[PDB]
């Protein structure tokens, strides 16, 4: 279900090339044929507008589209009941047989996921929900738990929610906990990592990301591709320098991804780049990686700017730990960038105190404020120590 | 004859339910009735148990509306009956022997508080605080917010944000009652963060973004980049369509003190790090505004603790300084009587618990 | 009320209480008065002569005392009336830049201090200093005034001098007892 | 000298080279963490008692 | 934005590689 969700993606937003939607369209008209994607297929029209979202024969009529695909017609709309006959009519009535015939217990229930799954196919999540939730009386060991947790799973990556999933797979593990063996338990801590980047969590997101193996692929949730990404770019930004060296850059799996596929642009480009200290070629590889990475992929074009942003800021800090001092002239102008270029990306950084930094005008000197023995007591023992003193205060105060 | 008043008004108390914001009766008569069943002795000698059953609570909201646009409509210059509600309002506090006033105390302030702060002068207002400061333990929590409320916005027309800052702490965290969190709560939270515009933090938007509606919203977020960016035009454009907000809540006033303050932070905001400023450098930053104000713009923000830098004619250059120090011997001992300055507001908690 | 034929009538002796309670550097009694107007937006927004304190006050905050100074001269309004308000408040003017030129000029020559402050003469510019108690050197003024001390009587606050060794152990000393 | 091996800072503009001592710090915030961590929790909880 | 940094870098990259 997720190959439709990646590829449909770039129907959202393509700014360079306009075979990048028909070459995304020919693995959508595939998917559609084996299963119906009717949910999601009529989710295009409501999810994104002004590009092909007008486009519709049914609901709303208007032309305006680059694909010709996405509207309805004669054809799929005989087969839309075919899909629901088959998956729903034709099964519904062999499983009310065995319901009066009394046969097996776990198997009734399997028997109502796997028929719970296609009312999800159909668009119909009423009585998909309706389906699970007495088959989830019937789940006691991880035998039935993990077809349960199947479905509800389906419905963040499907239906991109992040809402009522979560709240939902987290009771499910919290009822009864087993996990079965750390494959199992990935949907739990994949999604979790998935689900930090919509509410931006930041670090929080690469803890369970770093940890988890690089040859995981679950297919119709996520694909290889896409979750290899998303380790790579969240767990570059969370551990610093420091732990880059004996984790990221080497690693018996993480060598081995890179050299699968060239649309990383993560764990080589921009680590090597940092290793060696070299800023040269290092800028030109943040927009390959804006462009190539976070724009194609699902969660990681929900922050867009939030990554160049911020991962400008921390690699200047690998810098200023090596050198009290710096050269103006070197950095505004022997890296690529330009005078107006580097007072702008640095004119907001230094009031948000995110950095200590000497900054020289007519002598154009890049100065480092290095606290030496103060460290972490000078300014946040003060603001950290005082500043929980009030919310001590909030409740004291006020009593009830 | 005790008991017969209080039984009499047991029966006003519910009349008065109706004549606030339910059933006004007629606009002119009932202001004059209101007054004679009133003034006849039913405060008395303070005999036993006397409190809570004036009108106290109920008639804050009553009279503002009779003045505005009902029986005056501008056509004299005060109320008559205000006048008199005056001479009863400092009579009852004339005649309080301060022995178990609490709450009583300070609802009437709060009503020659409010009319300077519409139509008046709050230069005497001040004398009256020497007088309004008092340890009142009856008052309840749903006016104990409202007593810090208008303490701390007099403070703001006198130009001290450091003494108005301890009343709006506890404001915001009192009052739990529903009307109070929506319409008392959204009006004090701008209120704490126009604290904030004198100050020159202004801080972004988290609690406050979910705890109010998009109303106050929209005018902070566009204040909040005016002044941190130090634009006069659009911080000019914010206060025309802004402007009816701006009125109803008597922060029109934030055209000269906050547009000075648009200055003062955008100082901060940009980089002054290095030492020699060339006077063309200033001129070019903070668009063309800066050009025109140069040394003089940095003479008064020197004295007033935003930073301190020294001025060189000669070269023409600004020597600059980012008050950046390590402790040795002085240095830190400037925070050490503050933090302990600090614990003596828990050093009370002794005789609390 | 408000009507009688022009209501405020003159609108220029309104303004003398506004500039001349400048004179005495209180800016929190400026404000006071603006709120006792009835009409803020009616007669004091529209109207330039109750607005012209609000905008000579306004630059005195922005910190700009070059245009503030040119409404007390290029203004017509100096002739008569507001010739009394004008040289007593650009005298408390000058003063209040006095103030700031003492932190923020670290050294400046005789010449500036004349066109900064506006004065017709060079022996007149080193009068002031001397009531100011500013050190005067050849072609250069120096401020060795920047350290402050008196101001009144205090006694174990605001950075006392031979206490400063007792009242940090007797600080240490007030929590013993509060707990006892 | 980022890696932790050779302790010291240079100087780009003169030239010049800066002393850096191997400690960089004692132990003293690793008290102000057993704080926070107090001022998170035990704080949230007189809350749970009250209400 | 994106739009920002983008054009920045790509102007100073013909002017750079033409000294």
């Amino acid at each position: 279900n997720y190959e439709v969700s990646e590829k449909a993606f770039l129907l959202t937003q393509s700014k360079v090339s306009i075979e990048q939607r028909k070459e995304a369209a020919e693995f959508v008209l595939a998917k559609i044929k084996e299963e119906e994607m009717a949910p999601y297929y009529k989710y295009l029209c409501e999810e994104y507008l002004v590009n092909n979202g007008q486009s519709d024969l049914e609901h709303d009529e208007k032309s305006d589209s680059l694909n010709e695909w996405i509207k309805f017609d004669q054809e799929l709309y005989n087969e839309l009941c075919k899909k629901n006959e088959s998956k729903i009519k034709e099964l519904n009535e062999k499983i009310q047989k065995l319901e009066e015939d009394d046969e097996g217990e776990l198997e009734q229930a399997q028997a109502w996921i796997n028929l719970g799954e296609y009312y999800a196919q159909i668009g119909d999540k009423d009585n998909a929900e309706k389906t699970l939730g007495k088959s989830l009386s019937k789940a006691i060991s991880t035998g039935a738990k993990i077809d349960v947790m199947l479905t509800i799973a389906r419905l963040g990556f499907f239906y991109n929610d992040q809402l009522y999933v979560k709240e939902k797979l987290e009771a499910v593990n919290s009822m009864i906990e087993k996990g079965g063996d750390w494959e199992r338990r990935n949907r739990y801590k994949t999604y979790y990592g998935i689900h930090c980047l919509a509410v931006r969590n930041f670090k929080e997101a690469a803890k369970l990301l770093v940890d988890s193996l690089a040859t995981f692929t679950s297919i119709e949730l996520t694909s290889y591709e896409s979750i290899a990404t998303y380790a790579s770019v969240t767990g570059l930004f969370t551990l610093e320098r420091t732990d880059l060296k004996s984790k990221v850059i080497d690693s018996p799996e993480l060598l081995s991804l890179i050299s699968t596929t060239a649309a990383l642009q993560s764990i080589s480009s921009l680590t090597i780049s940092l290793y060696a200290s070299d800023y040269a070629s290092y800028f030109p590889y943040l927009l390959e990686t804006y462009a190539n990475v976070l724009i194609p992929c699902k969660y990681l074009n929900r922050h867009a700017d939030f990554f160049v942003r911020e991962m400008r800021r921390k690699v200047y800090a690998q810098l200023l730990e090596s050198y009290k001092t710096l050269s103006l002239k070197s950095m505004a102008s022997a890296f690529g960038v330009s005078v107006a270029f580097l007072d702008n990306d640095l004119g907001k950084f230094i009031p948000n105190k995110q950095l200590n930094c000497v900054i020289d005008r007519v002598n154009g000197i890049v100065e480092t404020n290095r606290p030496d023995n103060k460290n972490a007591q000078y300014h946040l023992l003060v603001k950290q120590g005082d500043g929980l003193l009030t919310k001590l205060q909030k409740y004291g105060a006020a009593v009830r | 004859k005790t008991i017969e008043v209080t039984a009499e008004i047991n029966c006003f108390m519910h009349l008065l339910v109706q004549l606030f914001l339910w059933d006004s009766k007629e606009l002119e008569q009932l202001v004059e009735f209101n007054r004679k069943v009133v003034i006849p002795n039913l405060l008395c000698y303070y005999n036993l148990r006397s409190l809570n059953l004036i009108n106290a609570k109920l008639w804050f909201y009553i009279y503002l509306s009779h003045e505005t646009l009902a029986r005056s409509s501008e056509e004299i210059n005060s109320d008559n009956q205000n006048i008199i509600l005056r001479s009863t309002m400092m009579k009852f506090l004339k005649i309080a022997s301060l022995k178990h006033d609490n709450e009583t105390k300070a609802m009437l302030i709060n009503l020659i508080l409010r009319d300077f702060l519409n139509n008046g002068e709050v230069d005497s207002a001040s004398d009256f605080i020497s007088k309004l400061e008092y340890p009142h333990t009856d008052v309840s929590s749903s006016l104990e917010a409202r007593y810090f409320f208008y303490l701390s916005k007099i403070n703001a027309i006198q130009l001290d944000y450091s003494t108005a800052n301890e009343y709006i702490i506890a404001a915001i965290r009192k009052a739990p009652h529903n009307s109070k969190s929506l319409g008392f709560l959204q009006q004090s939270n701008k209120l704490h963060c126009c604290i904030q515009l004198l100050m020159g933090d202004i801080p972004e938007l988290s609690f406050f973004h979910q705890s109010n509606m998009q109303k106050s919203l929209l005018p902070y977020y566009h204040l909040t980049k005016a002044v941190k960016l130090g634009d006069l035009k659009k911080f000019t454009s914010t206060i025309t369509k802004y402007k009816q907000l701006l009125l109803k809540d008597d922060t029109y006033q934030l055209c000269v003190r906050l547009r000075s303050n648009v200055i003062k932070t955008g100082i901060r905001i940009i980089s002054l790090t290095y030492k020699k400023i060339s006077l063309r450098d200033i001129c070019l930053k903070l668009n063309l505004d800066s050009e025109q104000t140069v040394e003089y713009m940095v003479s008064r923000a020197i004295r007033d603790g935003v930073i301190e830098a020294k001025i060189n004619h000669e070269d023409g250059f600004i020597e600059t300084t980012e008050l950046l120090n390590i402790y040795d011997s002085e240095d830190p001992q400037q925070v050490f009587d503050e933090r302990i300055k600090f614990a003596n507001q828990l050093h009370d908690e002794y005789l609390v618990s | 009320n408000h009507k009688l034929s022009e209501s405020d009538k003159k609108s220029k002796l309104i303004s003398l209480y506004l500039l001349n309670l400048l004179s005495q550097n209180n800016t929190t009694k400026f404000h006071s008065e603006l709120q006792y107007l009835d009409k803020h937006i009616k007669n004091l927004e529209d109207d330039s002569l109750l607005s012209y304190p609000i905008k000579l006050d306004r630059w005195l905050m922005e910190g700009s005392y070059q245009k503030a100074w040119d409404l007390l001269q290029s203004g017509s309004q100096n002739i008569s009336e507001f010739d009394s308000f004008t040289d007593i408040l650009k005298s408390a003017i000058r003063d209040e830049i006095a103030k700031n030129t003492e932190l923020s000029y670290d050294f400046l020559p005789l010449s500036n201090i004349k066109a900064l402050l506006f004065f017709n003469n060079e022996k007149e510019t080193e009068k002031f200093a001397l009531e100011r108690n500013w050190p005067i050197v050849n072609s250069k003024v120096y401020f060795n005034n920047q350290s402050k001390e008196k101001a009144d009587y205090e006694d174990e606050m605001m950075h006392e001098e031979d206490q400063k060794t007792n009242i940090i152990e007797k600080a240490m000393d007030y929590a013993i007892s509060i707990e006892n | 000298i980022l890696d932790k091996i050779f302790y010291g800072v240079l100087d780009q503009g003169n030239g010049w080279l800066y002393v850096y001592e191997t400690p960089n710090q004692d132990a003293t915030y690793d008290s102000a963490l057993e704080l926070v961590g107090q001022l998170n929790k035990v704080v949230d909880q007189l809350f749970e008692k009250a209400s | 934005d994106d739009f920002t940094n983008e054009l920045k870098a790509e102007l100073d990259r013909y002017k750079r590689e033409n000294q």
